[PDB]
């Protein structure tokens, strides 16, 4: 029936990139570390959002304890839509099977 | 529990918490008219009148009692650091109480403002332990010893210290978990994990504003939450500040060191804010 | 349902209200002595009234009239 | 896996038998107790009969459940006859018992038995009376006395030939069952008891009232009768449906139309053909309306009984569907009007195309008075189509048993020995009927039943208990008057569980 | 035993009393169950049913008790029962009757195999002087009185007024289709009884009786090609999804349809295979059944396995579920195969005559079942009876006047045949005894009475016990010519057989 | 199966027969003590009659089965002597134990009751008058309209229900053909007001439906609208969202509301009235900008108020908004909001004289305690007076009659002999005892008061005196104004004779093992 892996897949979905953010997690954690090594050495921009921006350091290190927001705020979000979804899923699947089976 | 029993640890908690001390006799006076007492009942006395007649007469005895004392005087400090000293040199514990009769007489002589040294409320003592050092290194301090420090870039040690407090919730408003983002996808909530990060910072940033040198934080449990991107922000602004402490000790600490309960930045101008000579964490002995 | 008539009634009408009346005289007044109050299903916890609007709540009380007496009260 | 077997186990057979006599015993004559019927049900059962609690009992003696079933055999069959079937078996194994002592155990049981209630059915057709159209009578006249009969039975006024003759009428008219169902009593609450009427088609007790049920018409002399099994209500298309709202149109959408699909459907089979519409269920507030809208009659919540009636009688088809729509699962009476009678609103069907159900209108709203006089018609009913059916007739109130008693126990004296123990006993079978009627009539089962022993060695044409008079004399010209084939067939019965259990001591179970 | 070890529950005084005892308590009944018999026996089977009969085997089997006793000998009398219909009512009866004999000779002090032995020759001399009492033999099933006169006496040996109407309704059942050489049969005569009519009213309809309602048209052809099917409508709509009807709007509109043309093709595969009737013990449907009706395919809309059974016996058929193109395998027999109201209940009629083969098939109407089975068991018992496979069953005394023959027999020569077995010999004459007294037990007089006079009625042959009062104060009715004999064959079955388990019975002690 | 000997089962009845008999027997009337029910829920309750108290006490055996069921015909129809017939009942019966227990038919004595019945039914027949009229009952109406309301919720009898009630009723009373039914007149329960606030209405009061106050409060013409569908723009009596595109189309939105209430203003108004009950409700918003706009439609109605006020107009609902009629709207001679309540808005009232069917007393109370007890009150005096305009006959009775039709029963029980004989003299017994039995509940001895009357009896019968159900120092029925429709005591006596047979039903005592299992 249709209502099993609807809340499956955006428990799956939003499980992945999440766990890219692990990775990005010790790069955020090593991004602290990068830039704040960086005094204006290289040219810092950020990368955050499509545009790609003159940038200044203090911008480069606020920006990067923001961006450990990301893998601050990503995966903890998905824990509810991982259970979110997937007690809602679990829930609709003895339902409809016995039905079209009964 | 049975309700006889009951009242009698309050028998001697009251004395307990009354001259803690002597709370063995308050239990060793109550079974001594409770004998009596059943006497009069048993002689058919009236309990009121039973009652009746011995807050009566205890005013009476209180007096004799008080005719066979003899005053010291409270207003000398070496006087108590005899007597109380007798009176520890009545009691068991000498060791440390020797050592520390001078140590405890001095922190009531510096609680006793009054000649009279009124009741001295052990209410504005802050007794605190620190696990290095000896019962040498137990020290009387004039300005609050608070439980570690926390600081990410906050100044170490910040002098003339406004000890801030922090009432307020430092993590952005939780629309899912912990986020001000909700959880669907990924590209929904960068824009409002946009949000969570300026937010986080402002509110950091208002604190500053209207400025601390020290900042009391209760316990990220004893706030709804308080997010650290903010305060690593927060210490980066290199504010000297404190996390996870006790808001009844910040009840202690707001009513002895006068650093007010602040949920606010606006409670936030020195008004709230205790000013610290010193404020600094001693890892030391 | 248990019809109870004059002879079953009466009997406990009075032993409540009767002794529950007793309970608030027995507190009753500046002399009026004290009742332990009874915290039943809660703890012990001992309260210690002169006042009977307490003992009301306290105990939960099937006989009627006490019962009924409570509002009377 | 079980069994048992002897004497110890056959009178233990008996044993049961005599119990549950003695409740359909005086069941007839209503005076005596009753025993309120709560089962798992949880719920009042209070009877006229045995049959009633028998279909309630269970036995722990199957052999009990033996003559049940052929209690419940005749008891069925003619429409009563348990308290006969019943009282006959139990009678002799009351009368053996001391003989199985001695022994009647050697199966010469039955030999009695046969011959027993053989010469009787001889005896009995002699003595059955037979009757016909202008015989004696008008064959109204005929069910008219034995209307009067049952209908003299237990008191009322002289409604008695007002609803003997009448009731006598529709039974003429319908006459194939035994049974008062075609016939069957409409009790009105309301009106006189001068005000009866024995109606030729099926009338309705009551419908509802509803919102334009005062718009639809009470008469149609053509009723297209729409039977329905179910409800049609404001539910069918519930009323409350939510709305977005950019503008106030949109809730004078939703309202305006989930109102419709209630007269869709509803106006289907009324299109089609129904001005008569009867459901025997609940009608909603807005359904009515769209009953009435039309101004083609609806009738709700009306008696299943009725309902069937009507496909009895009206040739209609009973609707379990609005949605089926046909003029055949509808029925044409040319009477449909509705007069409230007394209080209920009271719908009248006549005209049927055949008319398979009448049914008889007693009015007078007395409830103690009526019912009595509606058990009263139902033997008056039970006597004169059955007295029709055997036109053989007899009197009741033992009016030949204590002639074959002793027509009996005459051919007792020849044998003597196991069988005419019986012959006597046998004889003895016939006076426990009138022995409890004697407790009833208000008697001595002493002393009168051997008065009509001599009122049978001196009249022996009828004489007998009246219970009706409380007298005793010829039960015929007392005009106590049942068929004899009920008797026959009591007899059929009798001896028969009677000689036939008794041929059980030899029991086998087996419940592994 | 003394010790843990030993497993048995029969032995020593247990078997010289408790053993013999519980036999003695199963042929307690057929006493009242052999002969006339106006007894009667109450039966649970465990449907808690009651059924009443004279009959053993149908009870015992039921019976459970902890000894082999009992447990065994009814495989002789089954053993009879199997052999021949009737008499098992006394198969049992004798031995039980004949063992206690031994446990008094036991307190006589007398041996095992010399009480045994003596029966044994005595036996032999029984079966030596038995055929000896042969008084008759049969002649023709052909003539329904030479049947029905012997069929009587079983059908006495289970009730007693009903066999006159029976005897004859069975011998035209046609028991004289088959010749009784070598063959016959049951399940193409069977009995088929009709709840309702009359008892009386029980028929004959040579050729299959199936009470079960007669559907489709009559079958396509009399020949029929008999397709007949355990459950060949299982259903072609799927009870599925929701309600255990639909769940989706859309799931009703693919169930109502897909059961027709499932069924058409099921059907017109009744008609590919060319099935000319369709038997289904699965549900009719009105689509099957109007295909059934197209196709002209005669339809049965549920079955026992009795029908199946048959069916698959008798046409050859071969009851299958199909859900499944119907394929004939079970293909025809009946040369006709009709639809038919018997006792106007439709009645599914296969019908096929020949000498062997042939069904000619006993329709019993009847008024009430428990007694139409009841009514069945006699004249089962009865035509089984008939079953000896001698046309001619060299015919003995029957409801037993040959006791008093034998009991004069042995017992005299008894003595003769000398020592300690002449006294198991002399015992062997007396059991005989049992029916004598199994009628006057439920005719209600002595044996004594019975033997006394029944020894003074000497060499007869005739006179013997019965029902009524003939049995009673005479004990003399002539049960060589009341019209009543019995065959050498059932009779000489029950002498050997009774032999062999009370024998053996009795030398267990473990 | 378990069968016991109808004695012992007559014990079982007769030990039934007992406290439900005893439980009127000191709460006859208000010198009775009150009847208390506890529930399943511990639920302290005062309760009244029988049938009150014996359909809330849990009937066990089956005679107390049989009692509500017998019961309730007495107050259907009477409204009162429903107590009396349980007291009635055993006491005859009680004796007729006795009398069984003399070793005498249930069988043939009960005759004798149900014979005697009717003679004291005929010597009831004599007693007191056979006739009432429309201003004379209103008197003996006050009579009863006093201890009505002199007895239950107060003894005070305010004269308004007292009068209130019975126009009820003399307004529906001639309808019905010398008729009435508490549907046709109803007791309408709302407080807001004390006891002493009432109303008698021709028709039904609702709340009428305002949003705001300001925006006009609007009643005119006689006649209701009567709607299923809207008045102004509907709503399922549920949320419903309410959006609009840009900042000025929520001014657009109003606009529809404001169209559409003239709309159907100007649709259900042509067809009758502006008042239009409307079954659904509204939000805030439209109800008041109708209110506003013009005319005020009454929201969040009942389904069966909408079909209520319709029935009682005799006229249908207009089910469909698309639809519309005048029949379908509303049959009021008078549509008017009126002040409802001391603590909340003004009332609608329909009160019809277009149509109405039903005409009924609207009562306020205090509390619901009292305002139910009054409703509890009502219907007595309300369904004696429906037997006085089908029969107006009464009947003083309570102590004038019972021992009056016992004495000739009594003298019958010598006239008639045999079964009957100890029939007639129990069956007047049981009679004597009520007045008895009340100077039982009352404060007197029950013999002696019983004997009082009895020489009164002797002295004149079927007299305008009997005993004191007020226990005034004078005995009376007249000037005690006790007295009940001579319907209702032979009704009332009727019920008892019927159970006290009705336990002689037929035969079987039997049971499968199961009659109270």
């Amino acid at each position: 029936v249709e209502k099993y892996q609807q809340l499956q897949k955006d428990l799956s979905k939003s499980m992945s990139g999440r766990q890219k953010l692990e990775a990005q997690l010790t790069e955020n954690n090593i991004v602290k570390e990068e830039l704040a090594l960086l005094d204006g050495s290289n040219v810092v921009f950020k990368l955050l959002g499509p545009v790609l921006v003159k940038q200044e350091l203090g911008e480069a290190r606020a920006t990067v304890g923001k961006r450990l927001d990301y893998i601050t705020a990503e995966i903890k979000r998905y824990e509810s839509q991982l259970r979110d979804l997937e007690r809602q899923s679990e829930q609709q699947r003895e339902t409809l099977a016995q039905l079209q089976q009964e | 529990l049975h309700p006889a029993a009951r009242m009698l640890v309050e028998l001697s908690k009251a004395q307990d918490i009354e001259a803690g001390d002597g709370t063995t006799s308050v239990v060793i006076i109550a079974g001594s008219l409770l004998d009596s007492c059943t006497k009069l009942l048993q002689k058919g006395i009236h309990p009121t009148i039973i009652s009746e007649s011995f807050q009566k007469a205890l005013e009476k005895g209180i007096e004799i009692l008080t005719d066979m004392s003899r005053p010291v005087e409270l207003s000398d400090r070496e006087t108590l650091l005899n007597s109380a000293t007798t009176s520890l040199n009545s009691k068991v514990v000498s060791q440390y109480s020797s050592l520390l009769s001078p140590m405890s007489v001095n922190a009531v002589m510096k609680v006793i403002d009054p000649a009279t040294a009124t009741s001295v409320d052990l209410r504005d003592i802050k007794i605190v332990k620190k696990l290095g050092g000896t019962i040498d290194d137990c020290e009387l301090v004039e300005g609050l010893v608070l439980t570690q420090k926390v600081s990410n870039s906050g100044i170490t040690r910040v002098e003339k210290a406004k000890i801030g407090l922090i009432q307020f919730c430092l993590s952005a408003p939780k629309t899912d978990m912990d986020n001000q983002i909700v959880v669907s996808d990924y590209a929904q909530m960068d824009r409002v994990l946009r949000e969570e990060r300026a937010y986080i910072l402002n509110l950091v940033k208002q604190i500053k504003k209207t400025g601390c040198n020290v900042l009391l934080i209760q316990k990220s449990i004893l706030r709804d939450a308080l997010s650290d991107l903010a305060l690593h922000f927060l210490n980066k602004m290199k504010i000297m500040v404190i996390k996870d402490i006790e808001r009844e000790d910040i009840e202690f600490i707001c009513k002895t060191i006068g650093t007010k309960p602040v949920a606010h930045i606006d409670q936030f101008t020195a008004d709230m804010l205790g000013s610290a000579e010193l404020a600094e964490e001693v890892n030391l002995n | 349902a248990d019809e109870e008539r004059a002879e079953t009634a009466r009997l406990t009408s009075f032993i409540g209200a009767i002794a529950i009346g007793d309970l608030v005289k027995s507190t009753l007044g500046p002399k009026g002595m004290d009742k332990i109050l009874l915290s039943s299903g809660r703890d012990a916890s001992l309260m210690v009234t002169n006042d009977g609007a307490t003992i009301l709540k306290n105990i939960g009380v099937d006989n009627p009239a006490a019962k009924v007496l409570v509002d009377m009260s | 896996t079980d069994s048992s077997q002897g004497i110890p186990q056959l009178v233990s057979n008996i044993s049961a038998c005599q119990v549950i006599a003695e409740a359909v015993r005086t069941t007839l004559g209503p005076r005596g107790m009753d025993k309120l019927i709560v089962d798992g049900r949880g719920k009042a059962t209070i009877s006229n009969d045995g049959a009633t609690i028998l279909k309630l009992l269970d036995v722990v003696h199957p052999a009990a459940k033996t003559l049940v079933d052929i209690a419940k055999s005749q008891d069925a069959e003619v429409g009563d006859g348990t308290t006969s079937v019943t009282l006959l078996a139990a009678e002799f194994l009351k009368q053996v018992k001391p003989y199985v002592e001695e022994g009647l155990h050697p199966q010469i049981i039955i030999r009695a038995f046969r011959t027993a209630t053989q010469l009787a059915v001889n005896k009995i057709k002699e003595i059955a009376v037979t009757v016909k159209k202008a015989d004696k009578v008008e064959q109204r006249k005929l069910l008219e006395k034995c209307a009067m009969t049952a209908l003299s039975s237990k008191l009322i006024s002289q409604q008695k030939a007002f609803f003997a003759k009448m009731v006598v009428d529709a039974v003429m008219m319908l006459d194939d069952l035994l049974q008062l169902k075609m016939i069957g009593i409409k009790k009105v609450q309301g009106g006189a008891l001068e005000d009866s009427q024995l109606v030729a088609g099926v009338a309705f007790k009551k419908t509802f009232s509803y919102a334009g049920f005062e718009m639809q018409p009470k008469k149609y002399h053509n009723p297209k009768i729409a039977l329905l099994n179910v409800e049609l209500e404001l539910k069918a298309e519930k009323d409350n449906a939510e709305i977005r709202v950019h503008t106030v149109e949109d809730y004078q959408a939703i309202v305006d139309a989930e109102w419709n699909i209630l007269y869709d459907k509803l106006e289907k089979i009324h299109h089609s053909g129904a001005k008569v519409v009867l459901s025997k269920l609940p009608i909603g507030d807005v359904a009515t309306q769209y009953f009435a809208d039309r101004d083609m009659f609806c009738a709700g919540r009306v008696p299943e009984e009725d309902l069937k009636r009507t496909m009895m009688a009206c040739g209609g088809s009973i609707q379990t569907s609005v949605n089926a729509l046909s003029a055949d699962v509808l029925g044409r009476c040319q009477v449909f009007e509705e007069t409230q009678i007394g209080g209920e609103r009271y719908n009248f069907f006549t005209g049927c195309p055949k008319a398979k159900t009448c049914t008889f209108i007693l009015r007078g709203g007395a409830e103690q008075f009526m019912e009595e006089t509606e058990r009263s018609l139902h033997d008056a009913i039970m006597i004169v189509r059955r007295a029709i059916k055997n036109d053989s007739v007899v009197a009741g109130g033992g009016a030949i048993e204590m002639e074959l008693s002793k027509y009996l126990r005459d051919y007792s004296r020849t044998i003597p020995g196991k069988q005419q123990l019986l012959i006597g006993a046998y004889a003895k079978a016939l006076e426990i009927i009138p022995r409890q009627l004697c407790d009833n009539a208000g008697f001595d089962a002493t002393n009168i039943l051997n008065k009509l022993r001599a009122r049978h060695a001196q009249g022996g044409t009828w004489y007998g208990v009246d219970i009706n008079n409380e007298d005793i004399a010829d039960n015929f010209e007392a005009f106590v008057w049942e068929p004899a084939m009920v008797r026959i067939n009591a007899l059929t019965a009798a001896s028969e569980a009677a000689c036939l259990i008794v041929s059980v001591d030899e029991t086998i179970k087996n419940p592994r | 035993m003394l010790k843990e070890g030993a497993k048995h529950f029969s032995g020593l005084e247990e078997a010289v009393y408790r053993n013999i005892q519980a036999c003695k308590e199963l042929a307690q009944t057929t006493r009242t169950a052999y002969g006339p018999n106006g007894m009667n026996k109450m039966v649970i089977n465990h449907l808690e049913k009651l059924f009443v009969t004279n009959d053993a085997a149908t009870i015992l089997r039921e019976l459970e008790v902890q000894h082999p006793a009992a447990k065994m000998i009814v495989m002789a009398s089954h053993m009879q029962e199997q052999e021949v219909g009737d008499g098992t009512n006394f198969v049992l009866v004798f031995a039980g009757a004949l063992l206690e004999l031994a446990e008094e000779l036991l307190r006589i002090g007398l041996s095992v195999s010399e009480v045994i032995e003596g029966y044994e020759i005595a036996c032999r001399k029984a079966h030596e002087i038995l055929p000896n009492l042969v008084c008759c033999s049969a002649k023709n099933l052909r003539d329904i009185d030479e049947v029905s006169s012997l069929l009587r006496t079983s059908i006495m040996s289970k009730q007693y007024g009903n066999e006159v109407f029976l005897a004859k309704l069975i011998a035209q059942a046609c028991v004289s289709i088959f010749p009784d050489s070598g063959h016959f049969n049951v399940d193409n005569i069977r009995v088929c009884k009709i709840l309702g009519s009359g008892i009386s009213s029980s028929s004959v309809l040579h050729g299959m009786v199936f009470k079960k309602e007669t559907e489709g048209d009559v079958t396509s052809v009399k020949d029929a090609k008999i397709a007949v099917y355990s459950c060949p409508f299982d259903g072609m709509i799927t009870e599925t999804k929701g309600t255990v009807l639909i769940k989706t709007a859309e799931e009703l509109m693919n169930f109502s349809k897909g059961e027709e043309n499932l069924m058409d093709a099921q059907v017109k595969a009744i008609a590919d295979t060319g099935a000319n009737v369709v038997v289904t013990g699965g549900k009719v449907a009105d689509m099957a059944l109007h295909y059934a009706n197209k196709y002209n395919i005669m339809l049965v809309r549920l079955n026992s396995k009795w029908d199946l059974r048959r069916l698959c016996k008798t046409v050859g058929a071969t009851a299958l579920p199909r859900l499944t193109p119907p394929v004939l395998e079970e293909m025809g027999h009946c040369d006709s195969v009709y639809l038919s109201e018997v006792g106007d209940t439709q009645v599914v009629v296969f019908k096929h005559e020949k000498e062997d083969g042939a069904i000619s098939t006993i329709v019993l109407r009847g008024s009430t079942d428990n007694l139409m089975d009841d009514i069945e068991r006699a004249v089962d018992d009865g035509v089984n009876t008939f079953k000896v496979l001698t046309r001619d069953k060299r015919l003995v005394p029957g409801g037993g006047a040959t006791e008093i023959e034998l009991a004069k027999q042995i017992t005299s020569y008894g003595e003769t045949c000398p020592g300690l077995e002449q006294y198991a010999i002399k015992k062997f004459a007396e059991a005989f005894e049992a029916i004598p007294r199994a009628l006057a037990e439920n005719s209600g007089v002595k044996a004594n009475e019975v033997i006394s006079k029944l020894y003074a009625v000497h060499q007869e042959g005739n006179k013997n016990v019965g029902l009524d009062i003939e049995a009673e104060v005479p004990a003399v009715k002539d049960m060589l010519e009341a019209g009543i004999l019995d065959t050498y064959l059932g009779k000489y079955w029950a002498i050997k057989l009774a032999t062999n388990a009370a024998v053996t019975v009795l030398r267990v002690d473990q | 199966k378990s069968r016991l000997m109808g004695l012992e089962a007559l014990k079982s009845h007769i030990m039934a027969a007992k406290a439900v008999a005893n439980t009127m027997r000191t709460s006859l009337g208000p010198n009775g003590l009150d009847k208390m029910m506890v529930d399943k829920d511990g639920d302290v309750t005062v309760t009244n009659d029988g049938a009150t108290i014996l359909s809330m006490m849990d009937v066990d055996h089956q005679i107390a089965k049989l009692m509500v069921e017998l019961s309730k015909s007495q107050d259907d129809e009477i409204g009162d002597g429903t107590t009396g017939v349980v007291v009635l009942a055993g006491a005859l019966l009680e004796e007729a134990e006795q009398l069984l227990d003399r070793g005498i038919h249930p069988i043939r004595i009960a005759d004798g009751y149900e014979q005697a019945a009717r003679v004291a039914i005929e010597h009831l027949d004599k007693i007191s008058d056979s006739v009432l009229v429309d201003i004379k009952d209103t008197e003996p109406l006050i009579q009863t309209a006093k201890t009505t309301l002199g007895s239950k919720v107060v003894n005070s009898c305010h004269r308004q229900m007292a009068e209130i009630a019975v126009n009820a009723v003399l307004t529906v009373a001639d309808m019905e053909r010398r008729d009435v039914d508490f549907e046709l007149i109803k007791v309408e329960g709302k407080v807001g007001g004390r006891l002493e606030d009432t109303k008698l209405i021709k028709g039904v009061i609702v709340d009428k439906d305002f949003s705001h106050p300001q925006m006009p409060k609007k009643v005119e013409d006689a006649k209701i609208a009567i709607l299923t569908c809207p008045f102004e723009p509907p709503k399922p009596k549920t949320k419903h969202k309410l959006d609009v595109t840009s900042v000025e189309d929520y001014k657009a939105l109003q606009k529809y509301e404001k169209e559409k209430f003239e709309e159907m203003i100007q649709q259900i108004k042509e067809t009758g009235a502006n008042l239009a009950i409307c079954q659904w409700g509204f939000d805030d918003e439209a109800n008041h900008l109708l209110l506003q706009n013009n005319l005020p439609a009454v929201r969040w109605v009942g389904g069966p108020e909408i079909e209520l006020i319709a029935i009682a107009t005799g006229g249908r609902i207009v089910p469909r908004f698309s639809e519309l009629t005048a029949e379908k709207l509303g049959f009021a001679g008078l549509v008017q909001e009126i002040s409802f309540g001391t603590t909340k808005d003004k009332m609608l009232v329909i009160e019809q004289c277009k149509n109405s069917r039903a005409v009924t007393i609207f009562i306020r109370g205090g509390n619901k305690m009292i305002i139910e007890e009054a409703k509890r009150s009502l219907h007595d005096a309300l369904c004696v007076i429906r037997n006085l305009i089908r029969d107006n006959r009464v009947v003083y009775g309570g102590g004038a009659a019972e021992i009056s039709c016992a004495l000739a029963v009594s003298q019958e029980a010598d006239k008639c002999p045999t079964l009957e004989q100890y029939a007639m003299r129990a069956f007047a017994d049981a009679l004597e005892v009520i007045p008895m039995a009340l100077s039982e509940n009352s404060g007197m001895n029950p013999i002696q008061t019983m004997t009082e009357v009895r020489a009164r009896q002797v002295k004149e019968m079927n007299p305008a005196l009997g005993i004191d159900c007020l226990h005034k120092g004078t005995n009376d029925m007249k000037q005690q104004h006790v007295i009940e429709t001579l319907i209702g005591k032979k009704q009332q006596i009727s019920l008892a004779t019927q159970m006290v047979r009705m336990i002689l039903k037929i035969d079987d005592i039997r049971k499968p093992g199961e009659s109270e299992e």
